RNA sequence: GGGUCUCUACUAGAGAUCCUCUGGUAGGGGGGCGCUGUGAUGGGGUAGAAGGUGGGUCGUGAGAUCCACUGGACCCGUCACA
RNA sequence: AGCAAACUAAGUACCGUGAGGGAAAGCUGAAAAGAACCCCGGAAGGGGGAGUGCAAAGAGCCUGAAACCGGGUGGUUAUACAGGGUGUGGCUCGAAAGAAGUGAACCCUUCCGAAGGAAAGGGGCGCAAGCCCUUAGUACGAGGAAGGGCGAUCGGGGUCACG
């Protein structure tokens, strides 16, 4: 997990998955690395969700650097197969970006606040 | 029984097995009353019993000619009075009315949602022709099933 | 069908002397036509201390005067002791490849 | 890898069914091929409008022949002891679990293959 | 095979989608989570002999394993 | 098919490279698939087997294998033999 | 299949005046626990609701194929043929076993390019159809390689129309 920086508690990962599920059902979502990267470049995305089991790693290795330089929060998940299925796909998805949560705004910002403690002490 | 659409508590079923009626006559009887109300079907079938009107024949219609009592169901002027076949269908509908009474359904609002005839069982006998030859004298039985709904 | 005859043929072909390639070609004959030689014919067509290379079996009909070295696939047991009793030597086709004089031998005859 | 659809996708395959497979049900239900031999047979004579005969020129490219459509080499596995004999590694095989293995051994068989990194067809 | 009721189909929200699980009818309990071995098999229709359990009737500690999946 | 080479306890397999040939009846010759039983075996599988129905994939092909449902107790891979 | 005969009576039933000839047919379940009771019916191991059992193809009882028949799903039908294979379209099915968000399908640009290979323009010849030099082996050309955009269906199955 070279591209993975900071360990995340498991009680937080499952909250990301159910955030994407509601975001899929009441908002705009972009699936796949080729589309999340364009989301950061156009600065249209607000959350970036990265799996921790991609292989090889260079598909999503560029996201952590390209996202933090533009000041956009990002979160990790243990598995890509669950991440893909939460988005309504029958296949795994390596990365997901959220355009507008809609009715899921109330808890995505909760994710943003909680991850700050883990990345705040990372120096 | 076929249907898996209407709720089970709104249906009444019956079957009558191995009766001396042909699927050739019962194909047309079952097709004429399919989808009728029970009250309309029962009173139409009784008019055929005393030959007030004819029952149409669509498929196995050799030996049946044209009637003066046919304009409702189009392409056929050919009809007849299959008495022995009608009497068994009336007996089947009596059994199905009783089963709907037990479930507590409204008899005045019952509809024939499914009816079909099937091949039953054959009794195998033989005749005695001229010149010492022998042929068949079979007897074909049949089943009939019905489902009543609202 | 023999496991050791097959591994012997594959190593003779790798040799860089036309004598050994001809032996491998000759050992691929149908079994019913495989080559053999008797002692009496080796005696007639050789001199003392020669080298005879037989691509088959050496059988014991006839007698031997002079000592010779004979290289063959197999020897009849009566035929093997006829050769040794007259002062000769016996080798197998497997050992003849590795022998240092048989690396660059001279006065070698191929017989059948 | 890119040489998998250059031979397959444009060339839709012939079925090579026996003569008169559509006139009689006793012949059509077998769904197999049998060589024509009649003196007047028309597939034997190769007349126009008559469904090609089987020939050796119809083979596939040798470099893709017999591969799984994912591009790997299929291996039928009937026991957990067949996994320990993995050749080369997980890079070039796809595992086909046997159909008759019961559900209790399947749980342990799939776990063993997952940690080795192998790819499973009927997972 | 389903007439022996060792396999149970889970009704996920009345949808044209039923999830097949292995139900250990032993263990003698009434709300334990280990009675359910989750397969990954989404049926498109319900077989005649299948036994159906509603999604709300499952123990709450197995519903999480399926609602993430859903 | 032929020439030239490599590896392997080899009745056979796996490869590299160069040249040339490609309708077919009677007929002659070379390799393979499938069925039932026997001696072995790195060997295995099963109350979830064999068989059945529909559908995926592999093979020029004879065929092989998998998926869903059905079913309720036996069955297969490899080597050799009949 | 194995003796003609694995079974309620095999040389038994049955056929011939007689010598003689000569069949068919196995399987509920571990245990009868073989379906009490109630409504219908003249009755019926008959119908419906129940109940027994791991499980009712429950007595016509293991599994339960095809032909054949009935009902339904999806296409389609009263101006017009045989029938399968192909090309282009319409409507439908698509959970798994096939590909695919590590990117299906479809659009743009550039580059290389085998055999083959123009025309318009300019000039000349012929009564004419046309031909010759240049344009020019240029544009193009099966296949093949790179990049950009959009982004979730394709392969496959059923059926109908037209070539």
């Amino acid at each position: 997990p070279s591209y993975v920086k900071f360990e995340v508690p498991q009680e937080l990962a499952d909250k990301v998955l159910e955030a994407v599920k509601k975001a899929k059902d009441s908002g705009k979502i972009k699936k796949g690395t080729n589309e999340t990267t364009k989301a950061v470049e156009r600065s249209q995305a607000k959350l970036v969700v990265i799996a921790e089991d991609v292989q090889p790693e260079e598909i999503v290795a560029h996201l952590p650097l390209l996202c933090e330089e533009k000041k956009i929060p990002y979160v990790y998940v243990p598995s890509k197969k669950s991440l893909g299925e939460a988005c309504g796909l029958q296949v795994a998805a390596a990365s997901v970006a959220l355009m507008d949560p809609g009715e899921a705004k109330d808890l995505v910002d909760e994710i943003v606040k909680r991850v700050n403690e883990i990345k705040g002490k990372s120096s | 029984y076929p249907i898996l659409s209407i709720p089970e508590d709104k249906l009444a079923k019956a079957v009558i097995k191995n009766i001396d009626a042909s699927v050739r006559d019962l194909y047309n009887v079952c097709k004429a009353i399919r989808g009728m109300n029970l009250k309309e079907a029962r009173e139409f079938l009784n008019n055929v019993l005393e030959e007030k009107e004819a029952l149409p024949f669509w498929r196995y219609s050799h030996g049946t000619s044209h009637r003066s009592n046919i304009s409702r169901k189009w392409k056929v002027k050919s009809g007849r009075y299959p008495k022995k076949a009608i009497k068994y269908v009336l007996k089947l509908l009596d059994n199905a009315e009783n089963n709907a009474n037990s479930k507590g359904l409204d008899i005045d609002n019952l509809k024939i949602v499914h009816i079909a005839a099937h091949k039953g069982l054959v009794l195998k006998r033989y005749m005695t022709r001229a010149f010492g030859r022998s042929t068949r004298k079979y007897k074909y039985l049949s089943h009939i099933e019905v489902i009543l709904g609202e | 069908t023999n496991i050791m005859l097959r591994k012997l043929i594959t190593s003779l072909k790798k040799q860089d002397k036309a004598i050994w390639v001809r032996v491998a070609e000759e050992l691929e004959a149908p079994r019913r036509k495989r080559a053999y030689i008797n002692i009496y014919k080796i005696n007639r067509y050789s001199k003392a201390n020669d080298i005879i290379v037989v691509p088959g079996k050496v059988l014991g009909v006839g007698n031997l005067d002079h000592p010779v070295t004979v290289v063959a696939l197999s020897f009849s047991k009566p035929a093997k002791e006829k050769i040794l009793r007259s002062g000769g030597k016996v080798m197998s086709l497997y050992k003849a490849i590795q022998e240092l004089n048989d690396f660059k031998g001279k006065t070698v005859r191929l017989m059948k | 890898k890119p040489a998998k659809k250059n031979m397959k996708s444009p060339g839709k395959a012939i079925k090579f069914l026996r003569f008169d497979w559509d006139k009689y049900y006793r012949i059509g239900r077998q769904e197999r091929w049998r060589k024509p031999r009649g003196i007047d047979n028309a597939i034997r004579l190769e007349l126009k409008g008559y469904q090609p005969k089987v020939k050796i020129g119809y083979r596939t490219d040798k470099q893709i022949r017999g591969l799984h459509p994912s591009g790997l080499r299929p291996i039928l596995v009937k026991s957990v002891k067949d996994l320990e004999a993995f050749a080369k590694g997980k890079q070039d095989v796809i595992i086909i679990i046997s159909s008759t293995i019961g559900l209790r051994k399947r749980i342990e068989l799939i776990k063993k293959a997952e940690e080795l990194g192998l790819k499973i067809a009927n997972r | 095979m389903l007439k022996h009721q060792k396999y149970v189909y889970v009704d996920i929200g009345d949808q044209k989608k039923f999830l097949k699980v292995r139900f250990l009818k032993s263990r003698s309990e009434n709300n334990n989570p280990e009675a359910y071995v989750i397969l990954d098999k989404i049926s498109i229709k319900l077989p005649r002999n299948a036994k159906v359990i509603k999604y709300e009737d499952l123990p709450a500690e197995v519903k999480d394993k399926l609602k993430l999946k859903l």
